């Protein structure tokens, strides 16, 4: 079930994030506290200490004082907090104090799913907004080679019938795209897109 | 790629 942070950590390797890239934290990630530089992470949902439940991404621009959240299903930090009891507001605190001057940040995030609701992706998506962060971080949400690639659709619609043949062809391109990228993803890539499949929840 | 909505948050 799912991607686990070795995996994580060697896809996101493969994707050249190298330079920038903290590391993989339970729901307690500080934050970017360490220097104005092009950084980003990967921040579970849930502390350490539960397993760890939902795969996030994070990304800071120097240029625009821009923290991007990345949730593969565009949940709201109001559901993100219900479904996963997840909030950032400390994260977002101590980082733009850490690094901004007049105090104030943007907070940048999806509206929109990229995830199919049973799918089990969430680290293998998110690793793929990271290949797009640490190459065009000024536009990383849409309108780059990597995620132009990709389909959102409304979170609101994730329950629904109509959006599924969308939903399954995002995590084909999602399998095309790793594969083309990372030397780790082809080496484990049949224990992987099994282990993070469309319908896993239900292949429990 | 995905839509996205930018919230200026000040502390
Ligand atoms: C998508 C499917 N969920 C996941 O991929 C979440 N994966 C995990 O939580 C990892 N867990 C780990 O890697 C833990 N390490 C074991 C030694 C762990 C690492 C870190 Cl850095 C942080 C935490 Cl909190 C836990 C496993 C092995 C797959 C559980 C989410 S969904 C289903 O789409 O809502």
């Amino acid at each position: 079930s799912g991607s686990s942070e070795q995996e994580l950590a060697a896809i996101v390797r493969d994707l050249g994030c190298g330079p920038y890239f903290l590391g993989t934290h339970d729901k307690r990630f500080p934050g970017f506290l360490a220097g104005n530089k092009l950084a980003c992470a990967i921040v579970n949902t849930a502390g350490r200490e539960t397993g760890g439940v939902h795969w996030l991404a994070f990304g800071w621009n120097p240029r625009s004082r821009t923290c991007y959240m990345f949730d593969p299903f565009g949940f709201s930090d109001r559901r993100l907090k219900q479904i996963y009891s997840f909030e950032y507001e400390a994260m977002l605190r101590r980082s733009a104090l850490a690094l901004s001057p007049d105090r104030c940040l943007s907070l940048e995030q999806s509206t929109q799913t990229v995830q199919g609701p049973d799918s089990a992706a969430c680290g293998l998506f998110c690793c793929m907004f990271l290949h797009a962060f640490v190459h065009w971080p000024d536009r990383p949400m849409d309108g780059n080679p990597t995620m132009n690639l990709l389909t959102g659709v409304p979170n609101g619609m994730l329950q629904s019938p109509q959006v599924l043949p969308t939903l399954r062809r995002n995590q084909e391109k999602l399998y095309r795209f790793l594969a083309h990228h990372s030397p780790y993803f082809r080496s484990h890539r049949a224990a992987i897109e099994h282990a993070t499949a469309f319908d896993k929840m239900k292949q429990l | 790629g995905v839509k996205s909505l930018k919230r200026r948050r000040c502390y």
